């Protein structure tokens, strides 16, 4: 029948205001739910459940057809923890399929009790009516639980597929599913048109669409010196100050004879020749960045920590960390979306993309640091999404200053 | 069927029932109570209890007196419930039709009944005069109950729903006690719909009188008044009284406030400035001059009488933006030209270093939310900056940051971007390395720079910190030197207050040297690592040290 869920010990349950809609969405909601009624799938609620979580609709990228789409991320930490491995061929896979199998976990009904915590409220425009307030039957996309109870039934479908294809690896993510192989794409997709008919026997609005990548083709930007013939002071000044703040980086950086060749109150215009022994600092600066930084592994335990900054014509840079100058990761993004008209777009499609590295490598989002004002970004943010998760994220409102080094 | 099904209420997890003990009374106080207590108990509102009951809440209380009863402890222990929203629709959203007709519900709270479990907990003993009679120890919806008015509005959402999906064509908007209801048919078929709703309601005990013929148009909401092809507010007042107290300045920018929703032009900046302290609404403070003024204009638009639209979903939504100086900006929504569906104010986030620019795009957020509560969507906007304007600073901007849709409308004062850094050092530029020094025991310190051709500078400060020293440092080498200079510093502080790119702060040393940015033609301000032996870096900190 149902498993037993509850909140963690002394959380109650999520009580998180909708956010106003717009009548576009605030319609595409009310079919949704007035059809999931009928499905049974939801049920409406009295006031006796004072309990809400956000609820808004989203069209997944080259989708014409509306995604219902719920904020559990309050729910999600207030829900008890469970008791899946991350396979790490994922990211050598030549190719990585996305396929949406949130439907399948609407079939498996879920506890009473935890069913007052899934209340969600369909906004009404200008407080005309009181907005309609439904609750979850069944397991709801986007939660938790909902991809864990289901994950022995995913397990039991996906067994002779798997049987048939070892190579091929499969990973779950709430409400995904990722399919990695090194076979050509024609292959690939064809593999994949198989296991989504093999969801559709053993069963889906959006099971059709695939999304497809290449981790293979993913690399890191470093973090290099520009190579020039005439350095001037100005450059001097810059260089040597980037390579005072990679000092927290690699211990081994030295800025001595860089700096000696400041010695003096010159104008920033005027060009200074580099010193045979700067020049060696510099060839060994430029060493000490072609290497990996020692002491810096993934750990399990620690969460995952995301940084972008606007670097400006349509780029942005981003860096992935546990800690605060251990590095696991670092790109730079370009031309995004709306490149040269909206960042707030750029910013949510660079969200999106790094939380996608992040999962086919680690299995888990990471926190993010947005280079954006509050207001500015709960304003817009809900209009480019094109996700069925959603991280977690804080604003920086303080100018780095820094982006120059990760340049 | 009469009975309304009844919403579940349990008390707070691990809290006991309410008992307070009725405070003695006058005799004549009691002898009202069980006057109208029988009365409710005839009614079925109220039943009387065996002494079993433990819980009891206190009973107090033209030609007569009214009952009360004060459950704070009894919601204390009650349950949290949803609640409706505390806004009320604003008439800028309210689409037009041919006939409204408000019809409202007679002792809602009463008419609808209450868990049955949960009605022990309300139990109010009744007052015996003398002691010489007995304690006297709810069945439906008590008055003042933390759950009655989401359970009265629940109770009517579901009663309502079947005549809404019967007749489509009518169209009920919710609000607490009243029912509004409005459509396009004929005045007849509105009038016949309105009774069937009527008859709906009273099949389940809920009265909408139609007898007493329905307050005809104009109605007057409990925001403003409303008319069949208008809506303006209730008609402001004004004392001119020679002088003001505390919570006369209160009443007057409440009351200045909701006229800004109709009258554009509305200042409250001056008003609010004077109560800086608003230590007691007793306590009298003097009127400034400049408060006064801005009064004086409020008097002007609050004479002329204005009027609103209503929103037709046909027509294009637009919202226009100008800039009313010294943080105050004034918005209009229009669908038609020269009619407004709403005008609005915003004022400046309280902030130490501000722009015109970032001002203007918070009041977008500020109009596009609002947007999106009253119609749905974001207007299209006209802004008073050029597009060209924009361009530079969003882009050169080191946040995220996006305006909608919007076009550029004429109407000055504009928005500009009052100097611009260069991002390369200006060749032939004098070059300032500045520092600047602060004892932390004594205030003194001094600030000063140096150049590359030999000028240099040094000044005792006193009373101040090492940050304004650093800025200090910055007003000098700005003030010294030419049209086109370069700056080297080594304080993150003033960098990070100049590459936030104010044109306005309260720090007034900020101002001057925003005043000298203005004047000079290209300004290119670097930053290097302090104590790092850089440049003229190390001998301006050595100049200015202690
Ligand atoms: N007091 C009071 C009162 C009366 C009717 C109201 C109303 O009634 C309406 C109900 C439904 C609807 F679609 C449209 C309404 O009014 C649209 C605006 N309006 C109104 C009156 C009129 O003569 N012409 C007109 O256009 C909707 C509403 F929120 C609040 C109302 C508050
Ligand atoms: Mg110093």
């Amino acid at each position: 029948e149902t498993v037993p869920v509850k909140l963690k010990p002394g959380m109650d349950g999520p009580k998180v205001k909708q956010w106003p809609l717009t009548e576009e969405k605030i319609k595409a909601l009310v079919e949704i739910c007035t059809e999931m009624e009928k499905e049974g799938k939801i049920s409406k609620i009295g006031p006796e459940n004072p309990y809400n979580t956000p609820v808004f609709a989203i069209k997944k990228k080259d989708s014409t057809k509306w995604r219902k789409l719920v904020d559990f991320r309050e729910l999600n930490k207030r829900t008890q923890d469970f008791w899946i491995p991350h396979p790490a061929g994922l990211k050598k896979k030549k190719s990585v399929t996305v396929l949406d199998v949130g439907d399948a976990y609407f079939s498996v009904p879920l506890d009473e009790d935890f069913r007052k915590y899934t209340a969600f409220t369909i906004p009404s425009i200008n407080n005309e009516t009181p907005g309609i307030r439904y609750q979850y039957n069944v397991l709801p996309q986007g939660w938790k639980g909902s991809p864990a109870i289901f994950q022995s039934s995913m397990t039991k479908i996906l067994e002779p597929f798997k049987k048939q294809n070892p190579d091929i690896v499969i990973y779950q993510y709430m409400d995904d599913l990722y399919v990695g192989s090194d076979l050509e794409i024609g292959q690939h997709r064809t593999k994949i048109e198989e296991l989504r008919q093999h969801l559709l026997r053993w069963g889906p609005p959006f099971l059709w669409m695939g999304y497809e990548l290449h981790p293979d083709k993913w690399t890191v930007q470093p973090i290099v010196l520009p190579e020039k013939d005439s350095w001037t002071v100005n450059d001097i000044q810059k260089l040597v100050g980037k390579l005072n703040w990679a000092s927290q980086i690699y211990p081994g950086i030295k800025v001595r004879q860089l700096s000696k060749l400041l010695r003096g109150t010159k104008a920033l215009t005027e060009v200074i020749p580099l010193t045979e022994e700067a020049e060696l600092e510099l060839a060994e600066n430029r060493e000490i960045l072609k290497e990996p930084v020692h002491g810096v592994y993934y750990d399990p335990s620690k969460d995952l920590i995301a940084e972008i900054q606007k670097q400006g014509q349509g780029q942005w840079t981003y860096q992935i960390y546990q800690e605060p100058f251990k590095n696991l990761k670092t790109g730079k993004y370009a031309r995004m979306r709306g490149a040269h008209t909206n960042d707030v777009k750029q910013l949510t499609e660079a969200v999106q993309k790094i939380t996608t590295e992040s999962i086919v490598i680690w299995g888990k989002t990471p926190k993010f640091k947005l280079p954006i004002q509050k207001e500015t970004w709960e304003t817009w943010w809900t209009e480019y999404w094109q996700a069925t998760w959603i991280p977690e994220w804080e604003f920086v409102n303080t100018p780095p200053l820094v982006k120059l080094w990760y340049q | 069927i009469s009975p309304i099904e009844t919403v579940p209420v349990k008390l707070k997890p691990g809290m006991d029932g309410p008992k307070v003990k009725q405070w003695p009374l006058t005799e004549e106080k009691i002898k009202a109570l069980v006057e109208i207590c029988t009365e409710m108990e005839k009614e079925g509102k109220i039943s009387k209890i065996g002494p079993e009951n433990p819980y009891n809440t206190p009973v107090f209380a033209s030609t007569k007196w009214r009952k009360l009863v004060d459950f704070r402890e009894l919601n204390k222990r009650t349950q949290d419930f949803w609640e409706v929203q505390l806004g009320i629709p604003h008439p800028a959203g309210l689409k037009k039709k041919k006939s409204a007709t408000v019809l409202d519900v007679g002792d809602a709270y009463f008419s609808v009944p209450l868990d049955e479990d949960f009605r022990k907990y309300t139990a109010f003993t009744i007052p015996s005069i003398n002691n010489e009679t007995p304690g006297i120890r709810y069945n439906v919806l008590p008055q003042g109950w933390k759950g009655s008015p989401a359970i009265f509005q629940s109770s009517m959402t579901k009663i309502l729903e079947p005549f809404a999906a019967q007749n489509p064509d009518i169209v009920i908007c919710q609000y607490m006690d009243d029912l509004y209801v409005g459509s396009d048919l004929e005045i007849g078929q509105h009038r016949t719909k309105i009774e069937e709703l009527r008859q709906h309601l009273l099949r389940w005990g809920l009265t909408t009188p139609d007898k007493k013929h329905q307050k005809e148009p104009p109605f007057l909401w409990m925001g403003y008044e409303l008319h069949p092809d208008k809506w303006t507010v209730q008609p402001i007042v004004l004392p001119e009284k020679d002088s003001w107290t505390v919570n006369d300045i209160q009443k007057l920018v409440g009351k200045l406030n909701w006229a800004s929703q109709i009258y554009p032009g509305i200042k409250v900046r001056q008003l609010s400035k004077l109560l800086r302290g608003t230590k007691a609404l007793t306590e009298v403070i003097p009127l400034t001059e400049e408060a006064e003024l801005e009064l004086a204009e409020n008097r002007e638009i609050l004479k002329e009488p204005v009027h609103g639209v209503y929103y037709d979903p046909s027509k294009d939504l637009i919202a226009e933006i100008q800039k009313q100086g010294q943080g105050q900006w004034t918005y209009q929504i229009y669908q038609e030209p020269f009619k407004n569906l709403k005008t609005g104010k915003y004022a400046r986030m309280r902030g130490a270093h501000t722009n015109d620019v970032k001002q203007l795009t918070e009041a977008v957020q500020k109009i596009t939310t609002e947007s999106i509560v009253i119609w749905g969507k974001t207007p299209k906007f006209k802004l008073p900056i050029q597009k060209e304007t924009w361009e530079t600073w969003w882009t050169e901007y080191w946040q995220a940051t996006w305006i909608p849709e919007w076009e550029f409308v004429n109407t000055p004062p504009l928005v500009k971007l009052w100097y611009q850094l260069e991002k390369e050092p200006i060749v032939g530029a004098e070059t300032f390395y500045v520092d600047g020094a602060a004892n932390r025991e004594t205030k003194l310190g001094k600030a000063g720079y140096v150049t590359n051709k030999g000028r240099q500078k040094v000044v005792p400060l006193t009373n101040t910190t090492n940050q304004k020293t650093e800025l200090q440092a910055i007003y000098l080498a700005l003030q010294d030197s030419g049209l086109e200079v370069n700056i080297v510093t080594d304080s993150q502080y003033a960098l990070g207050i100049i590459q936030a790119q104010p044109d306005k702060s309260e720090s007034e040393l900020v101002n001057q040297i925003i005043e000298q940015l203005i004047k000079k033609e290209k300004v290119y301000l670097a930053w290097v690592p302090a104590h790092k032996g850089i440049g003229g870096n190390e001998q301006v900190d050595k100049l200015v040290s202690a």
